[PDB]
């Protein structure tokens, strides 16, 4: 997760 | 260097002076030698200077880590334990000079009678202490003229202010009789410092407290 | 599946929990009493763990002794780092709990066992009698009154409900015991107490003419 | 697949966040106040990291507790070697996050957890308390009001949304929180508080008669 | 089990 | 097989690259500016890698973060045993690709990263900015105007094509760099400048009130 | 070798002179020891020259390394804290005769009132360090001709330049009355070196500035 | 990649 | 089965070694002649190894970059403990091969690599240059005149064949080398030779105006 | 033994003597104890023949190794850094009697002025070095002798002949005066050994020349 | 290959  | 510490009904206070030096020389007007390691118990240390300070930071660390880990304090019967084992952990570097030695003012939440749950422990080199019981100690190179202070002074010792206005009495006598212990430094306004802990925890005395005793002091030897 | 054999390794553990002997502790005036159905007199189900913690087992023997060890063993060391009354029925409670979700969550087999640890006050103080539970995974329960391990346990926990009474004797307490224990002869059965009147070591056992004069 | 393994991890995390007790930080004018839903007496969910930095979670407790024991320790290490004042909230809330996400990838459970860390200011010092939510893969979320986690958080967080004001007081938003929780009674609430006024540890717990008096 |  | 499942990992790792936030670098006047689309206030995708060598990335924060510091720990360590000046951009940008490829062989997942070294003469000389593009699989590339790293690449690629110009000014390549970013608000920009008039440490973040004048 | 500093109302100086001996033999003309350590610290190393410089740039290093990981410079505190620690594992060595001891000044941009936010900062072989208070410090064997200079003349600072005067003054008498340390050399030109810190960062004083103090003083005393 |  | 896998393995490392640039080594009257196809200018598949020995390769960067390394590496050691002039390009030429074979044999991916160590006489000494082409395999093959790595070797091999000339000048040998590479524009070309009239160092680059001239 | 190096306007020279001693009796009569170590630095070393020999072959194979890996030379201070860290590495066995001390004379290609990017550095037994700025150093036995020679004859230095004639000179008197330092041999027909750096590199002044000068100097002192 |  906590893609960027 | 010399710490005090005596009982009173009701509580334990804890003073000590604030030269340090190096042989002859005159290195620090300043240094505090008594902190509050935790909200019930005080250490005083003489000795190497190095030594001394890292001791009661490590203590101080050691004693709120168990703290925050089990939720609740250790006794003071544990506390005592680990300053002890950190003590006989420092006799390979005292042997070769480097010698640190506490001493251990509490107020004892758990004992049976508040008047006298003071409580104050002393150390040896070797580790081995010994629960103090007629009333006082005291530690560092003017400790034997602060003890034969006390012990004519101590029948005047009757609650927190007169305690303390002993303690910093037994602490001229041994600058009075020794050159490493300074005394009250009235021209730059520099006096011992003090700790009072009694059942609501440990406080730091104002300077302006000791400032007054110290003046009453030397007016009445004049 | 990884569920099913979940699944299927609970089932296994409650079948070896269910075939065992019946294990019962319960509060009265004095302390704490552990009465366990054993007929060995070698084996044994109820053991010291500390001056004022005392533990009960119901399950394989082997895995709940071994159990029984690591938990002796862990108290004396806390105690010389700090000191007696610093180690406390719950922390041995808790350690017990982390070490046997950990070890199946790693291991082959669950261990097959149901733990009850036991703590009373020390001498001359006033507290309640702690009971707590731990199960093969790791849960824990803290109990008030009684703690039912191993065998069919909704008979003797009923029976439990009906007859017990707080602040009990250790006579009626025994004889409560017994009768919910029941739901027997004076061989093969292990009792112990833990006595809150001692002055340190708490745990003491009941054996022979003596539990026969009381039954 | 591997993709469809991941995904079926996933979905089992979030049923283990799911069927777990509803925690709740909020933002008051004092500082910070964490409100759970705890029934035992001795397992706790909220906790005291650092001297302005605090704790809550929501999960399984072995574990949620561990990380709580690692937060712990990481703090006063860092803090030994350069000064109190550099542990900050948000470096916490890093380590956690890298941690989860490896220990997840190399593992074979994840860890059905969520985490809240908090921080306040100094003493005599302004600044907003921060709050951060790291989820089980590592994600972290930077709050400005208030975090929510475990159980159903859909009506509870609704709740709050509308009840919320800054700089409420500490009576008004322990109010706010019980009753958003609700979407109980004295007995089993865990309520502590990060006060901004206190010297040095600004976490302290509210518990027993003078929380039934504020209630 | 022992979910929290 | 080996060949199939290597085509479905370079897939993956394509998605991976795609759903991310957009960076950009580009050679101006005074050096080389990056600006990049971040929300966040804590995390950052670009960062002061030696004196005068800066670094953007996009794809998975811990990923492309732990790159940052892996990158930052070899620059420090060779400077020490020989010295500042040795340290170049084009060593750094070798090592990651190096380290990066080997890295995929070895392990489970492909870091979904995209990387951007960036170097600028020293104080007092003449010399072009260099940038180098490295991939998830290793490749590096030797960009001579611009960099453009993470999501849909084309539009702005496009944009910066046709806007760019060399020796543009500070205020102007940032107008070109936030049109072709479009392709925003003043808040949730990242926006640092590898200065190359500053003595030694070029690397300079662009934040606030400043950068709302210039804008 | 002698290396002074002292506060001014609004910054801090640091001097250093510029001779290294081996025995009686002068070796070096033109050292220097005094470095910027980073953008609100200087640091002054006396003793083995070897040891110094190592110091000095490692030290530079780790605060550097810091501040590049967390994106923060350290507290004070904490620089105080790096440089004890260095100093406290340089001990085996200094008692085999590689000694070296800094004297490290900074200026804290966190302290509350901006005039008294300088810092002087002095070790021991120990670790053990002190935050002086009394407005200057020096360090190395002509330190206590410059201190007791310093004394006296210490009324006089009022800026930053009537600091760096003084600086430059106590410099001169050190070298008075000890050997080991060089005065200002009028026929090469070679004049101590100075850093001043204040508000806006640390910058070398420039060459000319010292020289013509230094004459000045030079006139003066003849 | 990077061949060469 | 094995069998299979291995010719498959075998089909893998042709397909990589053929789409790749190509390199040609010839021997001229000065010494030998390095001659590939390279477009970047930081990255390079010619080097110097010794004092008279040096190295071409063709295939994946990483891999040929990391052999020239280890042959760098031995050739020092070696040196040291016994002389200069001990080394020859016989013992690299073998080291490679023996390398090559046990890593292919052990380990995942077959390096897709082709190496071509070169060796020129000493100063004031006479004696042929020795070309050694080692393939991915092991296999080494001894060259009189030249050795053509990577791409498509057909064409290039036999236009060389046409127009190889033995003690063909520096000029002569450069023209005849690209022309049968062909099979360019001044940039993007990586010349060195190893020049035998040089007292120690023989490998030497020729790059930029001086090669313009020449060609 | 006795090395001496200066710079002359575009370039250095550096001269070594050639005998090799156990005690008083002479037992090498034609040593090298000056290498090219690379295109731009020589490098003298003084003391144990052994510790110095293996000093020279190592350094050199250091510098070109990380040449040969990065393609391109390191910086001067880079090269400085290398030597300095081996000197520091033999300390241990300097201290047993096994001391070797280097010269270091170079070439800087980067320097900003040609007709100042000649360079000079000495180093002690503990790895510290220092650049030398008053245009000559020298090593050994014979150095003191040697430098009180190159302060008198040192404004005769205008190019490389004249600093070549000066280098020899130099050599000259240190033997004068020291027993350990070989003179110019007449009879065995054996000389200093120079090696000359400029903006071209390092060659090795062919002995003809040196017998020229040695004896112009012989008959200038008859 | 490289058959002996």
């Amino acid at each position: 997760g906590q893609y960027l | 260097t010399t710490i005090v510490a005596l009982k009173y009904p009701g509580g334990v206070v804890m003073a000590g002076d604030r030269r340090s030096t190096q042989g002859n020389m005159i290195s620090g007007r300043d240094v505090r030698k008594v902190y509050i390691t935790d909200d019930y118990t005080a250490t005083g240390i003489a000795g190497t200077a190095a030594v001394a300070v890292e001791f009661a930071r490590l203590y101080a660390v050691e004693l709120e880590h168990y703290e925050k880990l089990e939720g609740v304090p250790l006794t003071f019967a544990g506390k005592i334990n680990r300053l002890a084992i950190m003590v006989r952990g420092n006799l390979a570097a005292a042997m070769q000079g480097l010698l640190a030695l506490p001493l251990l003012a509490g107020y004892d939440i758990h004992a049976s009678d508040p008047q006298s749950a003071g409580r104050i422990v002393s150390f040896d080199a070797a580790g081995g202490w010994n629960i103090e019981e007629e009333g006082y100690q005291a530690v560092g190179s003017g400790s034997l003229f602060a003890k034969s202070s006390m012990k004519k002074l101590y029948s005047q010792v009757t609650d927190g202010d007169s305690g303390l206005r002993v303690a910093v009495e037994a602490l001229y006598d041994a600058a009075d009789d020794d050159s490493a212990t300074g005394g009250p430094d009235l021209v730059r306004g520099i006096f011992p410092t003090a700790v009072i802990i009694d059942a609501d925890g440990a406080v730091d005395v104002p300077e302006s407290r000791i400032a007054e005793l110290a003046r009453a002091i030397i007016e009445s030897r004049s | 599946s990884p569920e099913q054999a979940m699944r299927e390794r609970s089932e296994l553990a409650r079948k070896g929990i269910a075939r065992a002997k019946s294990v019962v502790a319960l509060a009265y005036a004095g302390g704490v009493l552990f009465v366990a159905e054993n007929p060995s007199r070698s084996l044994q189900k109820i053991s010291e763990l500390y001056d004022r913690v005392g533990f009960a087992a119901a399950g394989k023997f082997n895995e709940f002794d071994n159990l029984r060890r690591g938990g002796i063993q862990f108290a004396d060391t806390r105690g010389y780092a700090y000191d007696r009354r610093d180690v406390t029925g719950r922390q041995l409670a808790n350690v017990y709990a982390q070490t046997l979700g950990t070890i199946f969550t790693e291991q082959a087999k669950p261990y097959e066992v149901e733990l009850c640890v036991a703590e009373v006050a020390h001498y001359g103080e006033t507290k309640r009698p702690e009971l707590y539970r731990i199960t093969y995974d790791g849960s824990i329960a803290d109990e008030p009154h009684f703690v039912v391990m191993g065998g069919t346990t909704e008979p003797i926990a009923n029976a439990l409900k009906e007859s017990y009474a707080e602040n009990a004797s250790l006579t009626d307490a025994l004889r409560i015991a017994v009768a919910a224990l029941r739901a027997l002869g004076v061989a093969s059965l292990e009792v112990a107490v833990l006595d809150a009147n001692r002055p340190r070591r708490a745990f003491r056992r009941i054996t022979g003419s003596a539990l026969q004069a009381l039954l």
